[PDB]
């Protein structure tokens, strides 16, 4: 399994960028396997 | 080892698949553990070996210790520098929500991209990487929300 990397761009902030998405406030737990879950 | 954002690819018999994304900074490659599981990475003619990682944080670094230490300020909009499979890198600005946990609040972005976008950097207004995209939750309507996952620079 050849895993490899290839450059995809420079890391810069874009002025006048598209703004999208909401801002959810979620109660969550993190288990020892690195999985987040929603608390019921 | 040139600074920038990189696709993480796998090649099998015919053709490549993008399994993730990562950040080269200060000679260290940074991605999410679930992208590589610590496998060595070919870079041009060279090889990058895992140096540090943590399953619970879902992070791994290559060539040296974790270097990214900027933190979300809890207030400002951020940008996901999304590098989706088969698509050019693009910046998406958003106001994070919050994962509220028993161990504190973590910023979280309600932006949904293919699995192979995992490891794409999230940026503050100065262009510093405040974390990586791709470890998150699916909410009741099916939408995805990613933690802003940041490591510790020791
Ligand atoms: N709307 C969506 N489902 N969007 C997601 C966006 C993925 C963004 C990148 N992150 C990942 O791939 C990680 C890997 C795993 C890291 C684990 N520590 N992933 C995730 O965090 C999520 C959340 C999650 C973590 N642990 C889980 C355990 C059970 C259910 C969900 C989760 N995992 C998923 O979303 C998986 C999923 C569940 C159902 C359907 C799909 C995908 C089909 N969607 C795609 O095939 C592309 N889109 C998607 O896959």
């Amino acid at each position: 399994v050849d895993m490899y990397i290839e450059r995809a761009g420079d890391i810069t902030w874009e002025k006048d960028a598209e703004v999208t998405g909401n801002s959810p406030r979620l109660d969550v737990a993190l288990d020892e396997s690195g999985d987040f879950s929603l608390v019921e | 080892t040139t600074d920038g954002v990189y696709r993480v690819m796998t090649r099998r018999l015919l053709g490549s698949t993008q399994v993730g994304v990562g950040v080269m900074q200060e000679g260290v490659f940074h991605t999410m553990w679930h992208v590589t599981k610590g496998a060595a990475l070919r870079s041009g003619e060279g090889r990058l070996d895992p140096y540090w990682g943590d399953v619970k944080q879902d992070l791994v670094s290559y060539c040296g210790p974790w270097k990214l230490d900027a933190a979300w300020d809890g207030l400002s909009e951020v940008q996901l520098l999304a590098v989706p499979p088969g698509e050019r890198a693009k910046n998406i600005q958003t106001l994070p929500g919050i994962f509220k946990t028993k161990d504190g609040d973590i910023g979280a972005v309600a932006l949904d991209y293919p699995a192979g976008t995992s490891g794409s950097p999230i940026l503050d207004k100065c262009g510093r990487v405040i974390g990586l995209y791709g470890n998150g939750v699916v909410i009741k309507n099916g939408s995805y929300v990613s933690a802003i996952t940041q490591g510790k620079r020791e």
